[PDB]
């Protein structure tokens, strides 16, 4: 009994720390994509602004 | 001659980064299909 009940206790912990630990890469994962959104935005004005330089 | 050599490298470096950048939104595509799957199964098994 003494060994069952570690068991599950053990099986518990484990449990909720994968929940947090999918819902925190989930979030940096979201993170991550605004940052590059980000990146691609002013990349594509560097990009225009290439395209008049052409004409520069 | 210079400046040709160095905007035709400066249009290469932008083509090559925006491959990579293609290759990376298509990375975080097929990341969300992960994330959408792994939804799904997790749920379903949550369910049972």
């Amino acid at each position: 009994s003494d060994k069952l009940k570690e068991a599950e206790t053990r099986a518990e912990f484990a449990e909720r720390s994968v929940t947090k630990l999918e819902k925190s890469i989930d979030d940096l994962e979201d993170e991550l994509y605004a940052q590059k959104l980000k990146y691609k935005a002013i990349s594509e004005e560097l990009d225009h602004a290439l395209n008049d330089m052409t004409s520069i | 001659k210079d400046l040709n050599e160095l905007q035709a490298l400066i249009e290469a470096h932008f083509e090559n980064r925006k491959k990579e950048e293609e290759e990376l939104v298509s990375l975080k595509d097929r990341i969300e299909r992960r994330r959408a799957e792994r939804a799904e199964q997790q749920r379903i098994r949550n369910e049972r």
